[PDB]
């Protein structure tokens, strides 16, 4: 009934016997195949999703600062240093500040000062790269029998442009053999994920985003790159300097993505509206009854 | 305040209830008196840590912490 | 600190050496204790002047100065 109720329905039939029959599968449409002494079948492409696509880069969009520490030297005594300046979890800056008798120095003049603060990301987003392969299409093959329900599902099969020819069993009728091709969907693009909501964005834009990031293959989630993007170092003072972090950028991001094609998703997987070309053989199918 | 050290040097963990009072702690070289003039709030995650220079007969300039016998590090939270 | 007035109300000119210490001054209605938690620096041209509200059994919020018996004005420099 599902296919009968669809407006987009193709009727295909093989002009030979034991031959292959071609059909085109689209989301929201179905194809009904028929052949002499063979049951009539319904085909529908219901899902197209990328499974575990490679993570390109994790961007931090909200952070906090803790243990801010300052060190400074008098004019003439070189650049000061802090060992935490070697700890990848800190953001640091080197500057010069006036010094003199009023703050412990023999000479009046510029002195070297350094300040570090531990950087802790509280909310990040990640962009992934979807490979044409590893995409998984779900196709339902339903026997056109007319039997009732209101336990009789069509066979569901999942394939990949890398999987081999499929032999699907249809309880009662035998098996149907088919092969598909993702025949023309693009992926120099990237898929941005901001807390269960995703978007398709162009590359080099994602890579240019001024936000702290980490190479995709990370798990520490601590050694952020270019933390200064979310940190501001106020003008220093003889012995102390304040450091403040920008506020969340989730908003600046949202109202920045308006326009780019939004991508649905669930269970962490991204979903797309795929297009398939398949060929099937019915030599192993027979009438039930 | 809790007296500890940072690389051989004395370090003061100053709590909220000490705001406005002279900080004194004994040292081999006599009694040290640091003066805290700091945003000094409640001890929390948001700490800041820096040095209180030694100041002998010199007026303080561009600083809110200093000792008169031995340079000391200081740490306090800014929470409220 | 120098105790003066501003429109009938008590006014405190607070100097640098008072940072961190309880400010007490007698008043007809008993002894007043203001608490200064301020950028408090050296008294100079760059002054700031504002009011320290009366706070009875209420925790302070968004303020660094308050008294517990009679609202008082306070003034101090920010120089160092």
């Amino acid at each position: 009934m599902r296919c009968i109720g669809m407006s987009n329905r193709d009727f295909v039939e093989g002009v030979s016997g034991g031959s292959w029959v071609d059909i085109v599968l689209e989301h929201g449409s179905c194809v009904t195949t028929m052949a002499k002494n063979k049951p009539t079948l319904d085909f529908e492409l219901i899902k197209t999703e990328a499974k575990q696509p490679a993570t390109l880069r994790k961007y931090c969009i909200e952070a906090k600062l803790t243990n801010t520490t300052t060190e400074s030297r008098c004019p003439t005594q070189g650049e000061p240093s802090l060992n935490e300046e070697q700890d990848k979890r800190f953001v640091c800056k080197h500057s010069m500040v006036d010094r003199g008798w009023g703050n412990g120095c023999g000479l009046f003049g510029k002195g070297g000062i350094v300040t570090c603060a531990m950087f802790r990301c509280k909310k990040n987003m990640e962009g992934k790269v979807v490979q044409p392969e590893n995409l998984e299409y779900t196709i339902v093959i339903t026997p056109h029998s007319g039997e009732e329900h209101a336990g009789k599902h069509g066979k569901e099969i999942k394939i990949t442009p890398q999987s081999s020819i499929t032999e699907a069993e249809l309880t009662g009728y035998g098996t149907v053999t088919m092969e598909c091709s993702p025949r023309t969907l693009d992926f120099e693009m990237v898929l941005l994920q901001m807390e269960n909501k995703a978007w398709l964005v162009h590359r080099q834009w994602f890579l240019d985003l001024p936000l702290p990031w980490l190479p995709g293959a990370d798990t520490q989630g601590s050694n952020w790159i270019q933390k200064e993007t979310l940190v501001t170092f106020k003008n220093p003072h003889a012995k102390k300097q304040d450091v403040v972090v920008l506020g969340s950028q989730e908003g600046a991001m949202h109202t920045a993505l308006t326009g780019a094609t939004e991508i649905q998703m669930s269970s962490g997987n991204l979903l797309f509206t795929g297009h398939l070309k398949c060929r099937l053989r019915m030599d192993k199918l027979q009438l039930k009854g | 305040f809790h007296l500890t050290t940072r690389n051989g040097e004395p370090h003061m963990i100053v709590s909220r209830q000490e705001k406005g009072k002279s900080l004194l702690f004994k040292t081999e070289d006599g009694v040290n008196m640091c003066t805290l003039m700091a945003d000094l709030g409640e001890l929390c995650e948001d700490t800041i840590t820096y040095k209180c220079p030694l100041l002998r007969q010199n007026e303080p300039e561009d600083i809110d912490c200093w000792c008169n016998s031995t340079s000391t590090w200081v740490t306090y939270g800014t929470c409220t």
